[PDB]
Order: C-alpha cells, then structure tokens, then sequence
C-alpha cells in the first residue's frame, strides 16, 4: 500500500540508485507506463497518463484464501513546482476522466511527489493525473526547462508486511534438508487452514513448517528434497513496474523567437538561391 | 539515458541516406559516362 | 515515450522526399 | 498530428508562394 | 537581355543583407552570454559576508571581533568594506588610487595605502598620498540578524556636493 | 579607397590566391551528400564556439561541476540554449559523420589515389567520438560518471599494459577528481588540437586531389 | 498550447525548405 | 543550362590526372560563385537552424548528482556507442571484448587495401563489397537495439 | 678524396644518435609525470572513509547506520566495499562482470548486480549472471579510533585455491 | 621496403614539397640574430608542452587552484621541473620576442613588402603577455590574486565601454571565482588558439617573401 | 668555402623579386641540410638546456594563499609589465594611463608606416630612426627599474 | 622587544600583508638586510647573515632622559624545516662568528621563527645565524624547493609600550587649538624633568600637556599654534625595516642529473656541426 | 614579487643583444654589397 | 656544497658552448 | 639578494664572447 | 667565484678538447 512506503520510507519512495521502495515488498515485475505531453506552458492544467495493465479476468489469492481480484496503485514523482491542479481549474471534459482518487502527497511540503491507490483495477487499469504546471514568472525559482518524471506502480497484494513478516502471496521454501513425514491442515476456529508439513531423517531434526492458506501445492508425501526448496508453488499474479519521462516545461518567447529565426534563415537561404539564379543567366551570355 | 527523439532522427536519416545513396549509385549505372568518363 | 521516435523516424525520413520533390517542383516552374 | 500537419503546408505552402511569386516578380522586372 | 551591374548589386543586398540578418541573429544571444550574470536583480545592495563570504552574525561581532571596531567585510559589488551601537555608514576599503585595500591605523586615526603613501580620515575623506579622490560610504543599518548594506544616494556628509560614485 | 587589392597583391600575391579558388570546377556526378563533409565539419564549428563559450562558467571539479552545469542553465544568458546547442550539435556530428562514410564507401571514394584521406578520416572518427566520451562525464551527473565508471576498467584486459593505460585516463586506481581533470583535458584542450591537426590533413589531401570520379 | 505546434513545425519546415532550397540551388538530387 | 565546362580532354595535364583517378575538380560547374558562395550558405544556415530549433524545442537535462554509492538502473551510453557496448557486454571475454572493439577501427583501416582489388566506385559494379556492407550496417543496427534490451533477451531481441 | 656513403652514415649514425638520446632523456620525466602518484607508498591497506570519503567513526557506525550491518564504504583503490561486533573481511561491491556497485539483499541473503542479473552469497561467492568471478575480500581489522583495510593474500577461504586477485 | 616514397609520391606528390624546401638558401647577411625568432618559438611549443601537461593536474577553482600547484610542485613526478621550466620558459619566450623585435628593427626588416608581418607580429607580442599575465593569477596565491586585482580595473576608466570590458574580463564587478575561470579559458583555450592563427600567418607571410635584405 | 650560390642575375624571375625587395633566399649557403638539419636543433637543444639547467638552479616557487583581505607589500607584475606599470601608477589621469599604454602596441603598428618614407635598412643610413630607437629604449629601461623604487623617489631614481 | 611581539601578537609576527608586527611600536623605518646562500643542500650547516647597520658614533633618548646608545633586534622567519644548528654541528671558524647570541622561537614548536635581541648595536650591527637545513631524505613531509625567508629588525627604543600608552621616543603634539602661556618644567622626586605646557584663549579651556624628558623643544613663548601641531621635536634615530628573500632546498641529484643532461646536449650538439663539416667538404666535390 | 636572477639575464641579454646589433648594421656599413646587392 | 656550483656553471658553460656551436658551425657571428 | 643580478648581467653578457670568440677560434683552428 | 671559474675553464676547456680532439681522429681517419 502506497501509505506503507510513506511509513517505513518517510523521506521519499525513491532511492539514490532511482529504484522507488516500493520494490522492497511488492516482488514480482509487471510493465508500467507514464504519459505525459512533450511539453507544456507554464501555469496550464494538463494530462498525465499512469498505466498499470494486467490480465483483467484473472484473479489473486486473498489474505485468508479466497480469490478475490486485485487493485492498483502508484506513487508518481513530478518535478519541483508541479502539483495535482486547484478542483476549479480543471474543465468539465477532464475532471469525468480523473474519477474519485485522492491524490496524496508524499509528505507535507511534497506537493510535487504523488501517492495514489489501493483502487480497484477493473477500473483503474490507467489513472489520470489533473497537473497544473508551475509559472517562473511568478516563483523566481522555478526555471524554463527539461525535467525528470519518476513512476513506480504495482498491482496485486505484495510479499511483506511493514512489522517484516512474510505474507502469503508468495512461496515456502523448506526449512531443513531432510525426508517428508506428514502433512496436516489444521483450521484455528479464526486463524482459517494452514497446512503444516514435517521433515526428519538423517542427522536427528524434527522441525515443522507452517504455511498460510493460498497458496498451491505441488510436493507429494516422502520425498526427501533438501533446505530451501519450492515446496510451496507461486500464487502471485500481481507484480510492481517503473518507468520514467521527460516533460519540458516550455517559454512561449522561447518558441516564438525560435520561429521568426527559422523564418529569417528560409528568407535568407531563398535569396541566396534567387541571387544564383541570377548569376547563371549572366553567365549565359559568357557562353556566347 | 535513452533519448527516442534522436535514435529515431538516427534510423529516419540512416536510412533514407542508404537509400539515397543506392539511388544515386543507380541513376548512374545506367545512363553514366557523357563528358569522356 | 516511444511513440516520439517512430514520429521522427518517418518525418525525418519522409520530409526529405517533400523537400526534394518541392526541389524539382521549383526546378519545372522556372525551366530547367 | 492533425493540427501539426495543417500549420505544416501552410507554412511550407505560404513560403513556396513568396518563392515563386519573387522569382517572377523579380524575373518580369528584368532582375532576371 | 542581361542585367547590368545594378541589378546584381541589387540582389547582392537582399542576400547577403539577409545573410548579415541571420548572422546578428545568431550572434545575439552569444554575446549576451558572455556578460555576467548581474549582482542583485532585485534591489541594489545586499547582506554582508566575512572570511568566507558567509553571513556576518550581528552578535558573534560585535561580541568579539577587534577592539575600536574597525573590521574588513565583504560589501557591495565584493568590495571589502570598513565596519565601525555601530556606525552608519561602512568605509570602502579600496584606495581611490589603483585598488589596494587600506589598513587603518588606531594609532594615528588615519587610513594609509601602503601602496603608494596616501592617506585618508576616519571618515574616508582623503588628506593625502596620491589617491586623488575619497574612499567610498554606504548605509549599514540591520535586519533581523545580520547587517544590510545599501548603495549611497544622497550627498557625501563630507564632501559638499554629489558623490564621485553616486 | 586608394585600392586595398592593389596594396595586398604587391606584398602576398592576393590574385594566385583568388585564382586557385576561380578555377576549380564541380563534376556532375555530385549530389546532395557530397555534403556530408562539410555539414559535419560545419557541426564541429558550432561545437567549437559553443565550448569555448561554456569554457567561461563550467568548472571542471567534483564540487563544483554540476552546479555549474545548473547554473549555466538557469543563470547565465541564453546559457540553455548554449548548453542545448552544444549536445545536439555534438549529436549530430557524430551522425553527419556516420553518413559522410556511407557516402564516400558507397562512392569508392577511398580508393587508391586516396587511402591516406579514408584513414585520416578514420582517425577523425575515433577523435570525435572521445569528444563524446569525455564530454558525456563532464557534467559529473549520475549517468557520467557511471558511463566514466565503466569504459575506464574496459583496457584493464590488455595484458601487459592494460592497467597502466587505464591509470593513465583515470589519474589513478578508481573514478575521481584526477579523472574529471584529465577528462576535461582531454575535452577542452587534447582533442580540439587532434582533431585539427587530422582535419587539417583530411582537407588538405583532399584539396591536392580534388573530389573523387563518377560511378 | 499550440504555439507548441508551430514550434515543432518550424523545424520540420526549416528542415524541408533547407532540401528543398539546395536541389532547387544547384538543380539537384 | 546550369553552368558547365566539358573537360579539356586536349590538356595533357587534365589527362595524367584523370590516369591517377584525379582530375575531376577541373571540368563541371564551376565551385567559386555558384556553389561556395550561394549553396554553402544555405547549407550551413539551415545546419545550424535546425539545431537550434531542436535545441528550443527539446532542451538538455540536468540529471542528477553522480553518487559514487549507488548504480543507476537505467544507464546507457550515447546511441554512437550502443553496438559497441552490446559487444562489451555479450561477450564472456573481456580480451576479446577489447579486441573486437578496437577490431572497428582496425578494419575500416584495411578496407582501401582489401577493396584495392579493383578500382570500381558504383556498388553495383561491386557485388561483394556492396553486401559485406550492406551485411555489417544491419548487423550494426541489429546490435544498437540489442543494447537497449536486457542481456537475456538481448540477442535474439526477443523473437526467437 | 671525399667520404663515402659508408663514413657519411657513420656520422649520422653519431649525430642524429646522440640526438636521439637527448630527446629520450627529455622524454623521460614527461612520461612519468603523467603517470599519477601512487596510492599509499608505506604499506598496501589505508583506513576507510564515507560519502565524503572522510574517516569512519567506529562507535558511531555501530551506534547507528542500518540494521543488519551491511553499509558501502569507500576501501583499497577507492572500491565502494561493504561491511558486515564486526566481521573479518569487506566484500568488494564492484560485480566482476562490468563494475556496477552490487545492492545487498536482506531478504533473499543474495547480491544482486541489477546491471545484467547476476548473484553472489553471503560471502562474495557468485552463484549466477553473467559476473564470472566472484566479488573481492580484504582484512577489516581496528586500529585505535576507525577501521583498517588490508589488501588480502591467502588463499580464498571461499574458493579453495589461489585468489583472481591476490 | 617496397619504397615507401613512391607509394606517397605516387598520391601527394611527396616531392614538390621535398623540393620547396631544398631549393630555399640563406643569403650572407643573415647571423645569429636572425634566430630569435625561431628561439621565441622554441620557447613557445616548450610552454605548449609543459602548460598541457600541467592540465592533467591544475584545478582551475578558489577552493583547489593552490593546492593544485602545491600537489604539482610536491607530489607528481618531475612535476617541480614541468612547473620550473613553464615558469622560465615563459620568462624566456617573453624576452627571447624583445630581442627578436630588436633585430627586425634595427635591419629594417619590417619595411614597404613586410608591414603586415610587423603587424602580426605585434600582436602575437600583445597575445604573448597575455598568456603571462593571465597564468600569473592561476596559483591564486596573494602576489598573483592581488595582480589580478589590478590590472582588472584598468580598463574602467574607458569612457562607454570601460565597465563593460572589466567585467567581461573578470565575470563581474570584482575578482572572484569567475575570473580565475574566465582566466584559466583564456589561458588554457583563447590564446593558444589566437596565437596559432597569428602565428601561422606570421610564418606563411615569412615563407611567402622570404627573408629581408642585406644592410 | 663554407657553401654559396651567387644570386642568379640573368634569371628574371629572381630579379623582378628582388625589385619589390624580396628574393633573398635564392641565393647563399643552400637552407636544407646545412642549417635547417644541423644548426637548427643544435639552436632549440640550447634554447632548452639552458632552460632546464634555470629550472633545476632556481625553480619556482609557492607562493601564500590569496587574501582578498590583505593586500601585499611587495606587489610587482613581472619584469616585462615594469614599463607599463609605472606609466600607469605615476600618472594621476587614469585615462591617459590607459591610452599612453594603448599608444605602444598602436605606435608600434604605425612604425612600419612612419618609416616608410625612404627604405634604409642600415641604422647607420637612417639617423633619425636609430636615435628615436635608442631614445625609446632608455626610457624604456628608464621606467622599467623606476617601477621597483617607490613613487616619490621613482622618476628621479633617486639622483635629482 | 623582540618579547613584546610575543605577548601581543602570541600566534605569529607576519600578518596576513607582509607587515610584521613590530612594525607597530616602532614606528621609524630604517633598512634592514638578509643574506643567505642561494642553496643548500640537506642537512647542511648554513650561515644566514642578518644586517642591521645605523650611524654607530650616534646616541638616541633614554628612558629617563640621559643619552645612551641603542640595542638591535630581529625576528627572522625561516621555511619550514629550517632551525638553528645543533652547538655540536657548528664549526669552530662559525661558531665565533655567531657571539652570544640567544635564537629564541616564537612559540613552542615554531622553530623555524626566531627571535632575537636586544644586543647591543656596537657590535651586532650583523647577527649571524647558524641553522641546518632539513633533510626530506627523513622527515618525509619536507621537500626539496624554493621558499621564502622574511625578517623584521629594528635598532632603537621604540614608541608605544605594550600597554598602550606614549614612550618618550616619539614627538608630542599640542592638546587643543589656542595660545601658550606658561611652561614649567616638575621633577618628582622619583619622576624625572617633565616640561609642562599650558593653553587657554579664545572658547574657554585651561588643559595641560604633560610631556617626559627626553624629546628637544622647538616652541617658544606667547604663540597660537593649533591642536595635534609639533611642538616637541623628533627625538627618534632608530628604526625598524623588513627584507625578504629566498632559498633553495636542492637535492644532489637533481643537479647530478641536469649537469649530465647539459653533457649528453653539448655532446649532441658537438656531433651535428662535425656532420655539418663533413657534408661542407662533400658538397665541396659538387662545386666542380 | 621581484626576481634578481632574471632581471639580470634581461640587461645583460638586452644590452649584449643591442650592442652586436650595431656592431653587425656597423660591419656591414663598411665592407658591404658583393654578390650584386 | 660545491656539487652546488658545479650546477651554476653547468649552466654557463652550455649557454657558452651553445653559442660556441652555432658560431662554429655556420662560420658565423 | 642584489649581486645576483650583476653576476647574472655579467656573465650573460661576457659569457657571450667567451662563446664568440671560442666558435672563432675553433674557425682558425679547422682552417675556414 | 674564484671555485666556479676554475670549473668553469676545466669544463669548456674538458670540451674544447674533445672538440678539436675528435676533428682531428675524424679528419686524419678520412670522415673529413
Ligand atoms: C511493505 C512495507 C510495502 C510497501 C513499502 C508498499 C508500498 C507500495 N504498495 Fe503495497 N502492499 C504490501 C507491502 C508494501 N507496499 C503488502 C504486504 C500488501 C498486501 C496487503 C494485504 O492486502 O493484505 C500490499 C498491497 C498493496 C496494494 C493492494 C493490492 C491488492 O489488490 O490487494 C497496492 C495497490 C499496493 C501498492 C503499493 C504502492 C504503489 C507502493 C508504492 C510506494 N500495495
Ligand atoms: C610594542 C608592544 C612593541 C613590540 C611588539 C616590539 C617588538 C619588537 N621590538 Fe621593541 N620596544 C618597544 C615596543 C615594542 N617592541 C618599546 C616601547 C621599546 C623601548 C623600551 C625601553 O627601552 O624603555 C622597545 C625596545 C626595543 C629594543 C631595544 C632598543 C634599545 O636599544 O633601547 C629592541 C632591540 C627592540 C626590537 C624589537 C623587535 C626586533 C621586535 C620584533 C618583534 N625593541
Ligand atoms: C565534436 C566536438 C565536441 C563534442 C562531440 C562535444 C560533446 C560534449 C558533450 C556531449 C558534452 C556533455 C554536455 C552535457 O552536459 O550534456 C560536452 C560538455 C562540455 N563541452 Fe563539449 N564537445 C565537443 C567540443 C567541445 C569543445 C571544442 C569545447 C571547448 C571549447 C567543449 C567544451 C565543453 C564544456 C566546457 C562542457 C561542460 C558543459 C556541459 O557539460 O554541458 N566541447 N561536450
């Protein structure tokens, strides 16, 4: 959950290696996607596009076992002066796209880095960021420019809990080498099924493991596979995606001279041209 | 840092020069010489 | 992101025989 | 796109007009 | 049917006129580059700095700093300036000469160039050496912690008449 | 105004000058990428005023150079567009070149009268690509210095003088400040006087031999 | 937002007219 | 029209020039006025406008501080270098590495003494050469990309 | 009664010989001046420093920087090395592949070089990617106030024979 | 081995260029003097060389500038000769130029067919100083800084242009880290380069008219 | 013997060179092998001894730290500024400072036009030159040591 | 005193200028010299000569009144390394030459800094030290180069006591601007002669000027001379002045290697004339 | 900062320099022509 | 400490024989 | 510090002749 | 001085002898 990244990473979700914590419980690696326009003007609502696709008729194991669906959720990281635009600036057209979320600042101060979700993924397959671009003309520090854009978006429940334990949306090693005894599958009047299984044999041991309810099962009864082993099968489905962009946020004047000089240079280039016309007939009559 | 507007700039004028070029190697193998080679 | 590079890639590729056609064009309008 | 390609042949179009229109202006007034 | 010698030197100005255009153009920009940044864009004097052109706590100096306070600070446009309760106006310590900052004596209350032998008052005013002109002043008031220093307007409170750098 | 041609061409003899210009002649079998030389070189130009022109607020040192390169884009005048200029410039050098090759191999313009000017090129081509190298680390950015990271250890394999070649471009055992010194050296004053040198060569074969023939 | 447009435009026009400026010039390929 | 002068075929200089494969900046249009004064120009300025014009459009970046600590994801050097780089990466032996890479070089040397074979220009008239070029252009191309895939899917460029 | 070829090649020979000589010794100290100074003359292992590559406090790492002690630290030839009461030896972070810094992972126990998906142990050892060798080793002994890193001889207590290294 | 020469001579004409120079002579009243000038540039390409070998080391920055020196004079290799011999070599050039200007005077060498290579020459002297008197300031040590900051006030007593020039040359209204960059770029790239354009004119004008005549 | 070549006098060529005062390298002892490969290095190998043996005998030296707030006792620009430096102190206008400083790169330009008037090569044929000459050179020197004395005691020199 | 510098300026008499703190209670300046050998080599026994002449048949003020000569002192600034020859190092012929002269550091450690005084100016117009150079060969933060040498010597009582208050070496202005009216002349029991002045005139005022007995008078009777105006007379003949200088710590092998380079180019340079000889008498075949 | 040991060579080279000058335009003022001037 | 002054003369004697060298081999001035 | 400068004066001027002369010499001597 | 200039005349002496020395081998060898 994105507000697990905001309690155990408190200063950003994003590493010096540009990794976004995110990565540390949510295991699996699904695609990810951030659409933003090339360039923007300053002081102007515009779109910002997250994707996080996945197999929509398909479903993950829940926390006690059933087998619910998933949802979705990312942090985005837009550059220093950008943030989510004033409810009133944003027209009719793009305020219906945006739907209900809640975009929640990283912390206080951090208008520019953006947490969002657990949302429902039927839904929320691609989410719409309302961003109002900065003014340098207004806030001396902000300049013309090229600017980063940093995205990290998962779906699926993950594999550990902020306290650090495992969960059970991922696979059981073994706990020690040695031969299978029995398997049992007790069911707590609450704490729902939890096949145990034993291991024995050789040099003493009598460990036993504990596994949740959700995952498969793909071991037999006597075998003797060693410490560490998939004994489990894997659930997840669901997995965690980066991607990153550029946006330019962009000075009119700058455009706007940039034209009248390309202007200049075709005017200039097409009186070479004509002048070399020119000189060509005068040759002519030297031919003669 | 991958850069999409330049290594496409790269393929477009690659090839388009490549190509060009075989044009040019060609308009000329066959009505060549003129002038005395 | 990747949509940026097949736009240039054709342009780049494609402006060229506008600008060369345009070229010729020039060339007839004047009699060459 | 749609937008882009629009202001493209006008602009290209819009100069290749002073184009011809310069050379015979300036060719029917014996500059060439 | 050929154009004469005017009509060339005609189309010569469109092009190499327009050619020019483009150069200026281009050259524009280049040009503006190589001239600094400027100072304070804002107002037109700033805080003042020490040794490491930090910023001169109020309370650090006058608590302990030299006896007579009479210490160099980093001022306006980089100037080492002279600060001497507090005074009002900062000394500009560069000799109006060839630029040497000048030491002040306690002992005999003026300033004196080594460089050169010339020397002022205890108000800048200058009393000899061949330093033709007084070092410069500037108001030294306080905002909240440090000191500010801004440019003199006014007329030199020494002089008589419209300063040499207004 | 009293005829400056005339005061010239007693001394130096202007005309000759004027008269090797006049007098040479472009054949008909040259097209539009018989100007790949020249755009390339015409990149290189503008490299050339651009880096000087950055020459004047970049600071070549691990404490400094970054916020140089932040404030050559933020504070300095049309510093941008410099700066921008001086990497898509020195982009399209590399690619105009890379054509210029397409057209002189697809011209068999290398051939026998002129080995000395394709293997002068070839030399060009391996000096402009170090401005590249050099340049991308100057910056002292993420993506430099771990791209600087990487190519340096690349000579340690060379048997018997692999680490000291890589000493020698690193200024020691690993990426530091010796590196960025000796990079920007390289960059701003070794490879501007290489690279003159072979370009001054290259034009100057292939003024004594004019362009190649038609295929 | 569409000064953005022209902008983009003018390079892919400067680039065509550059061509179309020098076939034209020398009567060319 | 245009402008043309046919070569003077009577000039004995002319002719032990062209024998040497080397006479042909004496006949054509002629260079001075008509080309380096009026073409040159426009080519020159339109270089530089469209890089301009990029340079607005499409700004430098300012990344971030280098961090001796920590490895990018993410870190690719300039296109130019992308086949050399898939070589360094793909090959197990950093020797041979080396030597393939500085083989690029080493090879466009040889090429004028391997090709010297004959004196045909037009590719077309030279078959072999025009493929073994034509091959090594896609090959490079084909490893450019590979560079911007992981090492595992590299190669194949995930088809096969 | 002139020389021939024979004696004119001998003084050549002479001249542009001792010519020769001269140059070489001017070229001499030019060589090794570019060849940089080296690390540590005295001995073979210097103390460890951190991001700004100062010196390691050793109460205040074990005080406090990350659980689990495994921090990066800058060790011999300036190797980013991390560090795992302590432990023997570093491990060089450097993957044997292309030179990536390799992250630690506490939950799976593996190094993970990210650059190309390549894996080591606890103890340096690779048990995958593309990395054909395992990550470096080196003494991380106490003395007085901080640590001291000593290039590693003996054979890989890893391995079982000599090290890629030594 | 299969004659080299006729392998060049057979492209460049290897030979023409042999025969320019064994067909030059040096008439009898040319002596010693007449080899300042060639000494003045002996000096130079010795400043070329050490004063790109030190850019491997020197830092142009307030911070490190003095250590830098410091580290070049105590810890590189020879560095104390490098550093030694720029110092003389600069010294030398310098007074090596005066009597080379000496001779030229006083054989009326500069006059009717040679004043443009007088001209050239006086400015190759005004770059020539330059170079000292921007290197000067490099170690920013007291002597050289307190120079720096004197010199650099000059030219503001210029009418309009005076404040302009100074802060052009100093990167602002007073000495700082801008001028010791602005410095080193002058030092390091603008008058090597200047230099070499002036100097190459120089020499191609001197080959051009060959020596004066005989007093 | 040593080696010479008298100057060709029945070639034309050389003589219409000499006419604009300007064909002196056709004759004398041949510039190749006799100069330019045997005294020429023996010339430069000097230039450098001499250099090195300076540099081993008295190297340089460092300095102390620039302080923007102490100005030095004892701050002179090197010899060859000595000249300039005076005029530039001792003169209480600093602009005519500046153009008397101007005036000697600009003055020595004009020379050659000043000069031009008859063309005597021999200082002894031309008086009025060689006494401007020397008269310029001792105040030269003049100056120069004036610059290491102190202001007052400075145009004196300490004498009257 | 050379002493004094040490209890008002404890950490250095070189201030950041150049100046030497001497220069502040000694107010005259007479010229002052140093010579030491351009070169030495390490660990040599070396003789750094101080001079610091005055008019020897000359008499200054004393404290009291009378008329004694005066005593010289220096502080000498040696490079770092430098410092005065063990007495056993010290040849006999040298060893005379130096007295009784006692080299006195700066502070604890600062051995390279001397100073030295009062003697006697009679016979220590020159003060000779003998210091032995260091050896980078041991102390391997020492190096083999060119540095600096600064002194500071003075002869004479100076002006200013470390308290602060006038001496009686110097001149006494005039209290405030008016007219002279009576002048006495005390003397305490204990306290010396003191001429006393007296003013008055014009606004008020009645203060006195108290000046010691030493100084000339060059004032009369009945005159209006302003405030701060010489009415004393300079009784001072002494003086302190500075020189600067330097040496090189130079390492044999250095020059061992430079005289063998000088060798092989002479040499080299030897061998092309002879070649050039040779092909004088070949091309001489050519002539005919 | 000032430096004897140049300052020195400066005259001395000067001076020497100045003076073989003369005596050269001299040496030439007297015995002069031949070869055809 | 006369290792010191054979240095100095090293000095004077190869700006001497440089001269001497020259002289000598263009019979010369 | 100062008969520095007059050694250096000296010498770099006499040294000069001594140089001169010697190359005479070596002229006699050789028979030119 | 009095040291250096005996030096001084060995060494050029030392050299002028090897000088005159070698013309002479080197002549009556016929090289010259
Ligand atoms: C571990 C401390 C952790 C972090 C830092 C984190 C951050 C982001 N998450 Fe998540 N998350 C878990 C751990 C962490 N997440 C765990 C464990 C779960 C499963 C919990 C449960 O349902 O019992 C979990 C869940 C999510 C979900 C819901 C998925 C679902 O459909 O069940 C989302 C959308 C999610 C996203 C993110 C994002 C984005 C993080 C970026 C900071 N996590
Ligand atoms: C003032 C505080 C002071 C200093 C710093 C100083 C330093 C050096 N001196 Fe001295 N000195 C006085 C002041 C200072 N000196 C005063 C006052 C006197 C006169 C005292 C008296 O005799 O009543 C004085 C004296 C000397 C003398 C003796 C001169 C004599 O012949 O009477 C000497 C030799 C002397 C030298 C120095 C040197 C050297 C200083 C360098 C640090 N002072
Ligand atoms: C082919 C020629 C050149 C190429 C290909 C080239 C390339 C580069 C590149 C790619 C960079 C990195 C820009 C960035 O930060 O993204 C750079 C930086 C720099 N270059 Fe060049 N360059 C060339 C010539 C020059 C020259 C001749 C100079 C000096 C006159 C120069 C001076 C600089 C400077 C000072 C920087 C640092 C500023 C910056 O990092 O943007 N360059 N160069």
């Amino acid at each position: 959950y994105p507000f697990w990244a905001q309690q155990t990473y408190p200063p950003t979700p994003r590493e010096p290696t540009g990794r976004i914590v995110c990565a540390n419980c949510h295991l699996a690696a699904k695609p990810a996607e951030v659409e933003v326009p090339q360039s923007v003007l300053p002081d102007t609502v515009f779109k910002a596009v997250v994707k996080i696709p996945y197999d929509t008729k398909l479903q993950q194991v829940a926390a006690d076992g059933s087998k619910v669906g998933l949802n979705v959720g990312a942090v985005l990281m837009l550059p220093e002066g950008f943030k989510i635009a004033p409810e009133e600036r944003i027209p009719e057209e793009l305020k219906k796209e945006v739907g209900d979320v809640y975009f929640q600042p990283y912390k206080e101060g951090q208008d520019n880095v953006l947490l969002v979700g657990p949302l429902p993924g039927e839904q929320y397959q691609e989410i719409v960021f309302p961003v109002l671009s900065p003014n340098p003309t207004t806030d001396k520090n902000i300049h013309f420019g090229k600017y980063a854009i940093h995205l990290g978006a998962n779906r699926g429940r993950g594999q550990i809990y902020p306290t650090g334990e495992k969960s059970n949306n991922n696979v059981f090693t073994a706990s020690a080498t040695g031969t299978i005894t029995k398997i049992a599958k007790e069911e707590d009047e609450y704490g729902n099924v939890k096949y145990q299984v034993s291991i024995q044999t050789d040099s003493g041991k009598t460990v036993v493991d504990t596994i949740p309810a959700g995952p498969e099962l793909i071991v037999s009864e006597g075998q003797a596979v060693k410490a560490g082993e998939a004994l489990t099968n894997n659930p997840n489905v669901g997995g965690f995606g980066q991607d990153d962009t550029e946006i330019v946020l962009q000075d009119p004047n700058r455009v706007k001279w940039m034209i009248a000089f390309i202007c200049l240079v075709m005017l200039a280039q097409l009186m070479l041209i004509l002048k070399k016309k020119q000189v060509e007939k005068v040759q002519a009559a030297e031919m003669n | 840092m991958v850069e999409p507007l330049l290594d496409g700039l790269v393929l477009g004028l690659v090839f388009a020069t490549l190509g060009g070029l075989f044009y040019a190697a060609y308009q000329q193998y066959k009505r060549p010489n003129e002038l005395g080679g | 992101m990747t949509e940026e590079m097949l736009y240039a890639a054709l342009l780049s590729f494609g402006l060229i025989f506008v600008g060369w056609g345009l070229g010729v064009l020039l060339l007839k309008i004047q009699g060459a | 796109m749609i937008l882009g390609a629009v202001f493209y042949i006008v602009f290209i179009a819009l100069f290749f007009g002073i184009a011809v229109g310069i050379i015979f202006a300036i060719k029917s007034i014996k500059l060439i | 049917d050929v154009p004469d010698m005017g009509r060339r030197q005609f189309m010569n100005l469109l092009a190499f006129g327009t050619v020019t255009g483009v150069a200026l153009g281009a050259l524009y920009p280049l040009v503006k580059y190589f001239i600094p940044p400027s100072g304070g864009a804002v107002g037109g004097g700033t805080t003042a700095k020490d040794k490491l052109g930090n910023n001169v706590k109020v309370s650090k100096f006058l608590e302990s700093h030299n006896a007579g306070d009479r210490v160099l600070v980093q001022g306006l446009k980089g100037d080492p300036t002279y600060i001497v309760a507090i005074r009002d106006y900062g000394i500009n310590a560069v000799c109006t000469h060839l630029g040497c900052v000048v030491p002040w004596n306690a002992a005999e209350n003026k300033f004196k160039c080594p460089c050169h032998g010339s020397q002022y008052d205890e108000t800048g005013k200058v009393i000899r050496g061949p330093a033709p002109l007084s070092l410069a002043l500037c108001h030294a008031t306080v905002q909240d912690d440090n000191i500010v220093l801004t440019p003199w307007t006014e007329t030199d409170f020494r002089t008589g008449e419209k300063p040499w750098w207004v | 105004m009293a005829n400056v041609y005339d005061w010239f061409q007693e001394r130096l003899e202007i005309q000759a000058l004027a008269d090797d210009v006049t007098s040479k002649y472009v054949p008909p079998h040259v097209n539009i990428f018989y100007c790949l030389g020249g755009i390339t070189l015409t990149c290189f130009l503008i490299q050339f005023a651009t880096g000087f022109a950055m020459t004047f607020y970049y600071k070549p040192t691990v404490t400094e150079a970054y916020a140089s390169v932040q404030y050559i884009m933020n504070e300095v005048s049309f510093g941008w567009l410099i700066r921008s200029i001086h990497r898509w410039s020195a982009s399209m050098m590399v690619l105009m070149m890379i054509l210029h090759v397409f057209r002189v191999y697809l011209t068999g313009g290398f051939k026998k009268p002129r080995e000395l000017t394709w293997i002068s090129g070839v030399i060009l081509a391996v000096i402009t690509v170090s401005f590249g190298v050099t340049g991308y680390s100057l910056p002292w950015d993420q993506v430099g210095y771990w791209a600087v990271k990487i190519v340096s250890g690349v000579p340690e394999a060379i048997p018997v003088v692999g680490v000291l070649i890589s000493d020698l471009l690193r200024g020691g055992s690993s990426v530091g400040q010796a590196t960025l010194t000796r990079y920007y050296s390289a960059h701003t004053f070794v490879l501007p006087w290489l690279i003159a040198v072979f370009m001054l060569l290259h034009f100057l074969m292939i003024r004594k031999q004019g362009i190649s023939g038609p295929l | 937002m569409e000064i953005d447009v022209l902008g983009w435009v003018a390079l892919l026009v400067v680039f065509t007219w550059s061509i179309a400026m020098v076939v034209w010039g020398r009567n060319g390929l | 029209m245009a402008t043309l002068k046919k070569p003077d075929l009577s000039d004995p200089k002319l002719r032990a020039k062209l024998a040497k494969g080397m006479g042909h900046n004496y006949y054509g249009e002629p260079a001075w006025p008509n080309d380096l004064l009026y073409v040159f120009p426009v080519v020159i300025m339109g270089t530089f406008a469209c890089i301009v014009a990029l340079s607005v459009l499409d700004p430098a970046m300012v990344g971030e501080p280098a961090d001796p600590f920590a490895t990018p994801l993410e870190i690719l050097p300039e296109w130019y270098l992308y086949p050399v780089f898939q070589i360094l990466r793909s090959v197990p032996n950093k020797l041979l590495g080396v030597l393939l890479m500085a083989s690029v070089p080493l090879g466009l040397i040889l090429v004028p003494f391997i090709e010297n074979v004959n004196k045909f220009q037009n590719p077309f008239r030279r078959p072999v050469a025009t493929t073994i070029f034509l091959f090594g252009t896609l090959v490079t191309i084909w490893l450019g990309i590979g560079a911007t895939f992981p090492l595992d899917k590299t190669l194949t460029l995930g088809l096969f």
